[PDB]
């Protein structure tokens, strides 16, 4: 019945020393029925990334939105468009369905091309930016992800110690979470390259 | 001349051509006659057909039980004009409880003839019409200009040679106005009348078209065999 | 050239001509006045009798808006008739919106920006009639004359038709020999006997008077037609001082 | 009522022309003289405060319009078509992507939108084309300083340096000799000063000229202090006791 | 009223021609002329700008090639501000295509929807049409390299060679002349410069008077890339190609 | 809410409390009910905070274009506007308002408008929730033609003991005095009116 | 939420916390409920936060356009009207309950705003879950002819009996001065009396602790040449 | 020759009908002059009553827009009257929207804004007239704001308008060349009506009497205008010096 | 209606989908086709609310076979189910959404290769190598979780879809009468007429 834990899932971004990471489960379910493993929740447009929780027809339906958006803005502009300008263009475009929103939690991750600077930001289904220094989370695990960063993470962190800091706190939160698991991704994001790693773990 | 082209266009001498030249559709209109006394109203109309195989155009409606006209124009445009009439003796009905004054009738019609005479795109009505009715304050006569102009008359007539019956009925203003409680005689009075506006033809019986309201008369009108007792 | 072929064109002169050729309309209609008296204002008309087949008394010029404003007009009949349709519905959103009744100078500039958007686009005729128009309101008698263009002021006496000039010249001497004011029943008598002297314009036809008055004595602020007695009389007035 | 003209008034001739917009560039030409010139670090606009009577206080009348923070306007031709024209172009820099990019629009894409509204000014029915040519200079993050000048047509061209208007084919000439690469803000001011001298008839100062820049951030200008990366608008206009002064070293 | 002054674009003349298309195909061919040559390893597109400064900010300037996405790009001949209302619109509608068939826009059918708009402006609205002429150079699978144009009309028609704007009939002479079907990129580089060289009405061909781009799978293997080429680039291939 | 307007010899007088709640809480202590639509034309607004806010800025709007072409509207035509909004937008209002002003040809004239959108003119008026327990006390006290010191001296005690029974109202007590010669505003603290 | 406004001798002060919930849980520790609507007209927002937000940044984005349209600067009046009238139009549903304060040419100004569209006037106010704490230090200790450095003191004590006292409360103190005759003084994290201390443990984890499937590097980069 | 008719461009790139409603501004024959004082601006013109049958309490050409704001036309009455609503109107909705008395220059730019729009689109004529607006504004003291039919505005000093202008600006240009400060430097505004109604006098070359003037005065917070009477009172001063 | 299942293979996709129709207390039909063929290579099956199931599969229908005629091109299964979840993803925040869920069933001719898509009301799109609407899947999944294999023949596919079938036909109370199954191919689609 509610819209934003009929299908589950999670993902948790996370700042390092010159570069940012995005996780995110790979769970779609209907209820208690798993439906699928290999449901992607991280997007991106150029070098910024996008991960969305929630309704997974809405999760869809923005990724289109949006690859629409950020292709229309680079004919134009003649650039690729950065994390604080994406970031700004995701609140807007949530908040003109005030009164018929779209049951999201967008999680936005990126590294400034021009000044080298991690950026991370959280949203509200209807648009309330929430741009930490340290870490977002989002989806139908977030009080057990938020358990998890407030302990696990340290400033300046290396990127690849960053990326066991983020592993565990997704794994963990996972699977204290019914609606949660069945797979999982992490993204390494430094300036000018990004890797993307695919964790085992528990299948139930 | 450079003023005709539309209804929007005053003339240097303030004329407004298009309404004229809608006027002078009503004079090509076969002759219909109208006249009452102070009990009853009549039209007198003389129909025209298109040859000898064809019928006789109508030129009398029915607009309600205490009303209606007779026609001469254009006579799509008639149909127009009637049918809004029907339309506001109806609502008066609905609405009110109340038959239309015939005087209000007039004004209805005026002024939606006038908002074709002075927009863009529009043109004015090309027929001209003779209202008769029984109303609350006895028998009365109207006649109808596209231009707008709604006249309340003892007699009259419009159309081809309808200065003839125009004359007569002026002579016999005194006569006719005293013809109570007599709905054959004042109707003899009106075939008369537009006896005076015929040339070449003469009156048979599918040729005359009368109609007749009074106090204790609806609204009929006569065709057919029922206009030989006048002939 | 060719300004004058469309309606809010200006000319080279700075002039619409389409709304001087909506005055030569005016100009061709019959008479009609209007006299302000101390506490109300009187209105008439001339009526030419084109046919003896003319009910009397029977087709009305004089129009009432709300219950205190009389309206006359002369030229296009039905264009009269379409302005005076506008006052009542603009009198009768006032009234609903405020309560009282609409003074007349506000009246009075709801007539003129309508008459005047009318001048603005070629889609639409200029208003063929000058309209005389007045009553009585919490400030007093109130007398005014509305034209083509949209132009209108305030008046002590008015006059518009065929025989204007001789009207205007007879309310001059009025205006005159009578600087403290005239009473509404002299202005009554003083109607008839103008639109009479006026009908030398017209002279072929024979004509029907019609009278009209609001006056706060005579008739309470409300707009009344002279009818019977009163009318007979002020006629005899008339007919006396033409001979 | 209602509009019934639907239809273009705008409308090609047998030979190809567009009449209606060759008649708005005329407009244009009859207008008083306006220039621009950038620098490596700023871009200077200007023109004369052609005064319609000595009576009226032309400091109430800007022919130099701020757009946005980092963005002015000047032009040549009918002065209440550029008026409306400003209107329109600070309305759409938020509606249109301040309101959905929390920023202001970078110089080429608000000289896009006012190009926009010049053209369907010449398509659309029952009207006229606007009878002015725009000079747009300003700043942004990532397309550095630039200059535009946008047409009735609706088209437009980066300029280092341009001129239109009364005497613009002299001034174009007189910019060719001076313009390097290599400029500083102050030398183009100079150069600005100087060839705007050449068109301009009567009274020559502070008070008949209008002159802008788009160049360093003005934190004095911004209103407010405590946020580190806002650091005020590039758009500054100068005085006419900054004009006089460098009208002494001339 | 107001049908006094309309123009009635959208009529026949007698011998059943719409006047305002040929009136807007003679105003195209006034623009500077545009090139495009498509070759069995890609598409070549090349475009004079008209008569220009030295003042001008070149680096910085876009008059002729414009990018619709990153398969198709099309080069322009006649109103510049006609042609940018144009553009946005076949923007956006690759971009509907892309969002509801998760596809990139096959090129035919990026040129029939914006031919269909320049058709409707000849049939009905009462408004003046748009005086331009399009060159569309495009990648698809279906249909590999392509080259179409359309104009006024909302007519369009595919081609090997083509040429729109000024000096046309010159150029297309040229272009029959020399073209042929096994004829690759760096080949077709070389005949477009030639035949704009030799049509031109100006006195030389310099690199501040050109714009040029290519359509190529010379992009890391199976996949296309679009090069908008910069000023010194273009100065580079004119000296390559022996023209300065 | 406890608000009332009473006319008197030489015009009309507007009182009010100053309290204004969210439940319990009085979220102000210092309100200012009394509010100006025309020079000499004022209203006493009880209800939804919102609502006669909105009300009472477009009855201004509305007098002040009345104004610019008509002249000073009287007291009932700003009475009539008021009605007109009240009434209409029935459905979707909670506003009781009374309407108080000065004419120089009518005098002082109050008139009251109920929550259905219903007009009274009356000699005086009470409204708000407090108005309910001092409807004995306003009609055993009130006298036509009363002095200006009278007047103040009931609305003062009447106002008092509307504030003493009804948590709703206190504060404060503002009072608007309309006459010809001017607007003048008073304003009484607790220690003063509660030791009446 | 805890916001205030206080009155001073040349100017206004508002003030507010920088804690920000969905329900029970911080969502973000340090938010900045302190919006600008134009250079020297700031308000504070509790309620809906995305519709504070947004009702801010429209009525500041309209204000902006009014004053280039009339070359003056902006009134508080103003944009109280703008968003009085926006609110009142969407009968509630827009959640936003806003204290606006700033200086203008007309001089020092103060109101606060509820969702529904009533406006008040007041030298101190309060709004927010911590409206109640923060009224009871204002109603404690305001008077007439308070000092620049008097009001600063008053609203920011105001704030930390709500971070204390309200749960919905906590954090840090944001203060921004808006004086007459001077440029307004934005201060973010004025006071800051909730640093976390030092954990027990350092819980970086020895590289190669989570068991990976597959690697592949992204491309980010467009298409490339040749 | 239909770019005569509408507002489009003729090859000169000149709009006829423009022009020509500037024509039309002419043809009342009245003058109207404008000034600023210390405290106030007054702005005075001819009254022409023709004929005796008028009603002289009714024939005006300055309008109250608002309370601060006066304004004298220069045209036609009936396109003068519909500026007047119009004005008012904008005036209330700008005091609703923006909870402050609309500024006279603000007021000023949207007239002309709306006169912009008449020059451009086909459907909608220009208004013949020129409006003069004054006030005392809160921001920028004694304001004087003129528009026109092509959509042009600016602030003066001071202003004048009609058949005449030209001599009466000349005579003001003089004055202000010799005093050198942007304003009559007077106290009261009494002094100010004697000095507009003095360099009109000296620059028309006429005398008036009480019924050949109409006057309006703008102070802080009210605009208003003189009767007869307080007119009369002030011939008699600048007769008695 | 009730059960529709999938399972593509290695060369094929095959759709299963039950024949009852059931008005509230009469079983009205029992040979009922609950599918639609989108283009010679392309295959949609349904279930959800009655007339709205029925409406939105010849809508689709009706729509693709459009598109093929205007192209002279069979769009790819990819794109079809693309288009197919927009429809949903728009009719979900309509006035009155359409109850339906649809398994898409396609070979892709420029692939080679057969794709399997499940859509539900919502629009919510996934490719699968098995796939049900409804309480389908928590009967066969267990048994489709062990048997799979993604080089499976038509025929393994077929003998794994009965064991499917069978469990259906013990475990749940309704009757659904049997089902009727297609294969979609390189070849196009065809029926099974024994089952
Ligand atoms: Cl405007
Ligand atoms: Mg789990
Ligand atoms: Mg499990
Ligand atoms: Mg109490
Ligand atoms: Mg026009």
């Amino acid at each position: 019945s509610d819209p934003s834990s009929i299908n589950g899932g999670i993902v948790v971004a996370m700042t390092g020393k010159d570069c940012v990471a995005i996780a995110c489960d790979l769970r779609l379910g209907s209820q208690s029925l798993g439906v699928s493993n290999k449901f992607e929740k991280i997007f991106h447009y150029g070098h910024v990334f996008l991960g969305i929780t929630g309704l997974a027809t809405d999760v869809t339906t923005l990724n289109e939105m949006f690859r629409y958006k950020t292709n229309l803005y680079k004919l134009k502009e003649e650039r690729a468009i950065e994390p604080e300008t994406f970031t700004q263009l995701v609140s807007s475009s949530l908040y003109e369905r005030r009164f018929g929103p779209y049951f999201v939690g967008p999680v936005v991750a990126g590294i400034n091309s021009k000044s080298g600077k991690p950026f991370i930001a959280g949203f509200d289904l209807i648009g309330c930016i929430d741009e930490a220094k340290d870490f977002i989370v989002s989806g139908t695990a977030s009080d057990q992800l938020f358990g998890m960063c407030e302990s696990l993470y340290e400033p300046n962190l290396e990127p690849e110690d960053l990326f066991e800091t983020i592993s565990q706190a997704l794994l963990n939160a996972a699977d204290r979470d019914a609606l949660s698991g069945w797979g999982a991704v992490v993204y390494i994001i430094k300036k000018d390259e990004v890797v993307k790693r695919y964790l085992k773990m528990r299948q139930d | 001349n450079n003023y005709d082209g539309d209804t929007v266009t005053f003339s240097p001498t303030g004329r407004l051509f298009q309404v004229e030249y809608a006027l002078e559709a009503i004079k090509q209109g076969s002759v219909t006659v109208g006249l009452r006394s102070n009990t009853h109203a009549v039209l007198v109309a003389l129909k025209r057909n298109a040859d000898e195989l064809s019928s006789y155009q109508k030129k009398i409606i029915k607009c309600d039980e205490h009303m209606g006209l007779s026609l001469a124009g254009l006579a799509p445009d008639a149909r127009v004009l009637s049918n809004y009439l029907r339309q506001q003796c109806n609502y008066s009905s609905l609405v009110f409880n109340r038959k239309l004054a015939v005087e209000r009738a007039g004004h209805l019609l005026c002024d939606k003839a006038q908002k074709n005479t002075q927009s863009y795109g529009g043109r004015p009505y090309g027929v001209g019409l003779l209202i008769i009715g029984y109303d609350k304050s006895g028998a009365h006569l109207l006649e109808f200009q596209p231009s707008g102009n709604v006249t309340e008359l003892y007699g009259t007539a419009i159309g081809a040679r309808s200065q003839g019956a125009k004359t007569y009925l002026e002579r016999t203003l005194d006569t006719f106005i005293k013809i109570d409680g007599n709905p054959d005689e004042l109707i003899k009075a009106g075939v008369e009348a537009i006896s005076q506006s015929l040339r070449d033809e003469s009156l048979t019986v599918d040729n005359l078209s009368i109609a007749i309201v009074g106090k204790d008369t609806p609204f009929t009108i006569y065709d057919g065999e029922a206009v030989a007792k006048y002939i | 050239t060719g300004y004058d072929l469309s309606n809010s064109v200006f000319s080279p002169d700075g002039r619409n001509f389409q709304v001087e050729y909506a005055v030569k309309a005016v100009e061709n209609g019959t008479t009609s006045i209007g006299i302000k008296c101390n506490d109300g204002v009187v209105f008439a008309v001339e009526k030419l009798i084109t046919s003896k087949l003319l009910v009397p008394q029977k087709n009305v010029k004089i129009q009432v808006v709300d219950r205190h404003i009389g309206c006359v007009y002369s030229g296009l009949i039905p264009d009269g008739r379409h302005l005076v349709n506008r006052g009542r519905e603009e009198a009768a959103s006032f009234k609903k919106l405020y309560k009282t009744p609409i003074p007349i100078p506000a009246f009075a500039d709801r007539l003129g920006q309508y008459v005047q958007a009318h001048t603005l686009y070629n889609s639409v005729r200029p208003f063929g009639v000058s309209t005389i128009f007045g009553g009585v309101d919490k400030n007093g008698a109130h007398l005014y004359m509305l034209e083509p263009s949209g132009s209108y002021w305030g008046y002590k006496g008015a006059a518009t038709g065929k025989g204007r000039q001789s009207a205007k010249a007879e309310l001059e001497k009025l205006v005159d020999h009578h600087p403290e004011g005239l009473s509404a029943r002299e202005a009554v008598k003083q109607a008839a006997k103008i639109i009479y002297l006026a009908h030398e314009d017209n002279k072929e036809k024979d004509f029907e008077l019609e009278i009209s008055w609001c006056s706060l004595s005579e008739t309470n602020g409300l707009h009344k037609f002279v009818k019977g007695d009163l009318l007979q009389e002020a006629i005899d007035f008339a007919q006396k001082e033409i001979n | 009522m209602t509009d019934r003209y639907s239809f273009s008034l705008t409308t090609f001739s047998p030979s190809g022309k567009l009449g209606q917009i060759d008649y708005a560039l005329t407009a244009v030409k009859q207008g008083v003289t306006s220039l621009g010139i950038k620098a490596t670090n700023g871009v200077v606009i200007a023109t004369e405060k052609k005064s319609s009577s000595p009576l009226a206080m032309s400091e109430t009348l800007s022919k130099v319009s701020l757009l946005t923070p980092d963005i002015g306007a000047v032009y040549s031709g009918m002065g209440p078509d550029y008026r409306v024209l400003v209107d329109k172009s600070r309305k759409v820099a938020h509606t249109s992507y301040k309101r959905i990019y929390g920023e202001y629009p970078p110089t080429k894409l608000l000289v896009s939108e006012v190009a926009k509204i010049m053209q369907e000014a010449t398509q659309s029915g029952g009207v006229r084309p606007f009878g002015v040519s725009l000079l747009i200079a300003g700043h942004d993050e990532f397309n550095g300083f630039s200059l535009y000048q946008v047409d009735p047509s609706g088209s437009y061209f980066p300029w280092k340096a341009t001129a239109i208007g009364k005497g613009s084919v002299a001034a174009k000439t007189f910019l060719e000799k001076r313009w390097n690469d290599e400029l500083e803000l102050e030398d183009a001011i100079h150069i600005a000063l100087l060839t705007l001298k050449e068109s301009v008839e009567g009274e020559f100062n502070g008070d008949t000229i209008e002159l802008a820049i788009i160049g360093d951030e003005n934190p004095d200008l911004l209103g407010y202090t405590g946020i580190p990366t806002d650091k005020g608008p590039r758009f500054r206009k100068l005085t006419s006791q900054e004009i006089n002064d460098r009208l002494e070293a001339l | 009223g107001s049908r006094r002054y309309d123009s009635r674009t959208t009529i026949f003349s007698p011998e059943g021609r719409l006047y305002q298309v040929e009136y807007a195909l003679e105003s195209i061919s006034h623009a500077g002329t545009a090139i495009g040559i498509m070759a069995s390893d890609g598409i070549v597109l090349a475009a004079e700008r008209k008569v220009t400064s030295t003042l001008l900010e070149q680096d910085t300037s876009t008059e002729k090639l414009y990018k619709l996405n990153d398969k198709i790009a099309v080069a322009v001949a006649g109103l510049t501000a006609d042609a940018e209302i144009l553009i946005n619109t076949a923007r956006i509608h690759a971009q509907n295509y892309l969002k509801t068939y998760n596809e990139d826009i096959p090129v035919e059918i990026l040129v029939r929807r914006l031919s269909d708009i320049k058709q409707g402006y000849t049939q009905h609205g009462g408004l003046r049409p748009f005086g331009v002429s399009f060159i569309y150079a495009g990648y698809d699978d279906r249909y590999g390299y392509q080259l179409y144009t359309s104009n006024p009309s909302g007519n369009y028609t595919g081609w090997k060679a083509i040429s729109v704007g000024a000096n046309t009939s010159a150029a297309q002479t040229l272009l029959q002349m020399d073209y042929k079907d096994d004829m690759k990129v760096d080949d077709a580089i070389e005949l477009a410069l030639k035949t704009l060289s030799k049509t031109t009405d100006s006195s030389a061909l310099t690199y501040d008077r050109l714009e040029f781009a290519t359509i190529r799978k010379g992009a890391n293997d199976g996949e296309v890339y679009q090069k908008i080429f910069k000023p010194q680039e273009i100065k580079d291939i004119l000296v390559k190609t022996g023209i300065t | 809410t406890s608000i009332m307007a009473v006319t008197f010899k030489d015009g009309v007088i507007l009182g009010a409390d100053s309290r204004t709640t969210t439940g319990a809480y009085i979220a102000n202590r210092v309100t200012d009910k009394l509010t100006r639509v025309h020079d000499k034309i004022w209203c006493c607004r009880s209800g939804s905070a919102a609502d006669t806010q909105a009300i009472a800025d477009i009855v201004q709007y509305h007098l002040e274009l009345y104004t610019s072409q008509y002249g000073t509207p009287s007291t009932e035509t700003a009475a009539s506007v008021f009605k007109e909004l009240c009434y209409e937008n029935k459905d979707n209002l909670t506003a009781g308002i009374i309407v108080a002003g000065y004419d120089d040809k009518n005098k002082g004239e109050v008139y009251t408008i109920p929550l259905g959108g219903s007009v009274h003119k009356l000699p005086y008026a009470i409204a708000g929730s407090g108005s309910t327990f001092i409807y004995g006390y306003c009609d055993k006290n009130f006298r036509e033609n009363m002095s200006k010191e009278e007047t103040v001296d009931f609305i003062k005690h009447s106002l008092s003991q509307a504030i003493k029974w009804d948590g709703s109202s206190g504060g404060v007590i503002r009072m608007v005095v309309l006459t010809a010669a001017g607007v003048e505003r008073l304003i009484f603290y607790p220690d003063e009116y509660e030791q009446l | 939420t805890t916001i205030v406004g206080v009155k001073f001798n040349n100017g206004v002060v508002i003030a507010a916390d920088t804690r920000s919930t969905q329900g029970p849980i911080v969502a973000d520790k340090n938010c900045a409920k302190l919006h600008r609507i134009s250079p020297k007209i700031w308000c504070a927002g509790a309620g809906t936060a995305a519709d504070t937000e947004a009702v801010t940044q429209l009525i500041g984005s309209n204000i902006e356009l009014h004053s280039l349209y009339t070359s003056r600067e902006p009134r508080v009046v103003s944009a109280l009207q703008m968003l009085k009238q926006h609110l009142f139009k969407y009968q509630g549903h827009i959640g936003a309950y806003l204290i606006v304060a700033g200086v203008d040419p007309t001089g020092s100004h103060l109101f606060s705003i509820d969702a529904h569209g009533s406006t008040d006037v007041g030298y101190y106010l309060s709004l927010g879950s911590g409206s109640l704490a923060a009224m009871a230090v204002l109603e404690s200790h305001w008077k007439q002819d308070l000092t620049k450095e008097e009001a600063i003191k008053l609203a920011s004590d105001a704030i930390q009996a709500g971070i204390w006292n309200d749960l919905g409360s906590g954090s840090n103190v944001d203060v921004c001065v808006m004086e007459i005759g001077k440029d307004a003084e934005y201060l973010r994290n004025y006071l800051t009396p909730n640093v976390r201390e030092e954990k027990q443990k350092s819980y970086k984890f020895p590289r190669g602790t989570t068991a990976v499937l597959k690697e592949s590097i992204v491309n980010i980069c467009d298409i490339q040449e040749e | 020759g239909y770019d005569r008719h509408i507002t489009i461009f003729s090859p000169e790139g000149r709009l006829y009908q423009v022009e020509y409603a500037f024509k039309a501004t002419n043809q009342t024959n009245i003058n109207s002059l404008a000034v600023r004082g210390k405290d106030c601006t007054v702005v005075i013109s001819q009254k022409k009553v023709p004929d005796k049958l008028l009603d002289p309490t009714t024939v005006s050409y300055i309008f109250c827009i608002s309370r601060t704001i006066g304004m004298v036309v220069n045209g036609p009455i009936p396109d003068a009257r519909n500026a007047a609503l119009r004005a008012k109107a904008e005036a209330a909705e700008f005091r609703y929207k923006y909870g402050y008395d609309m500024p006279c220059d603000v007021l000023a730019k949207r007239m002309a804004n709306l006169s912009q729009i008449y020059t451009q689109r086909a459907y909608m004529r220009p208004l013949g007239v020129i409006l003069t607006f004054v006030s005392v504004d809160e921001e920028l003291g004694p304001s004087i704001y003129k528009t026109d039919p092509a959509g042009y505005y600016v602030g003066y000093k001071a202003t004048a308008t009609g058949p005449k202008q030209q001599e009466i600006t000349t005579n003001l240009e003089n004055h202000f060349k010799k005093s050198k400060i942007d304003h009559i430097n007077e106290e009261s505004w009494e002094k100010v009506v004697e000095f507009a109604i003095t360099h009109m006098i000296d620059a028309l070359g006429t005398e008036f009497s009480k019924n050949d003037l109409e006057v309006g005065v703008a102070t802080k917070d009210k605009f208003f205008t003189l009767s007869a009477e307080n007119i009369e009172e002030r011939l008699v001063a600048i007769a008695e010096q | 209606m009730d059960i529709i299942l999938g399972i593509r293979v290695q060369d094929s996709v095959i759709l299963a989908s039950s024949k009852a129709v059931t008005r509230g207390i009469s079983v009205l039909k029992d040979s009922d086709d609950k599918t639609r063929q989108l283009s010679p290579h392309t295959l949609m099956s349904f279930a959800g609310e009655a007339g709205d199931t029925v409406q939105f599969a010849e809508y689709i229908q009706a729509n693709i076979q459009l598109y093929s005629i205007r192209e002279d091109y069979e769009l790819s299964p990819q794109a079809v189910s693309s288009f197919v979840r927009q429809e949903l993803a728009k009719s979900i925040r309509s006035r009155r959404p359409y109850q339906v869920n649809v398994l898409i069933g396609g070979y892709d001719k420029k692939k080679n290769k057969p794709e399997l898509y499940q859509i539900d009301y919502l629009g919510t799109k996934v490719e699968l190598p098995y796939g049900a609407h409804g309480y389908s899947g928590f009967y066969t999944f267990s048994l489709l979780d062990h048997h799979y294999r993604p080089d499976m023949t038509t025929e393994e596919g077929l003998d794994l879809l009965k064991l499917c079938v069978q469990e259906l036909e013990k475990r749940m109370p309704m009757d659904f009468k049997g089902v009727i199954v297609k294969i979609v191919d390189k070849d196009g689609i065809r029926q099974v007429d024994d089952f």
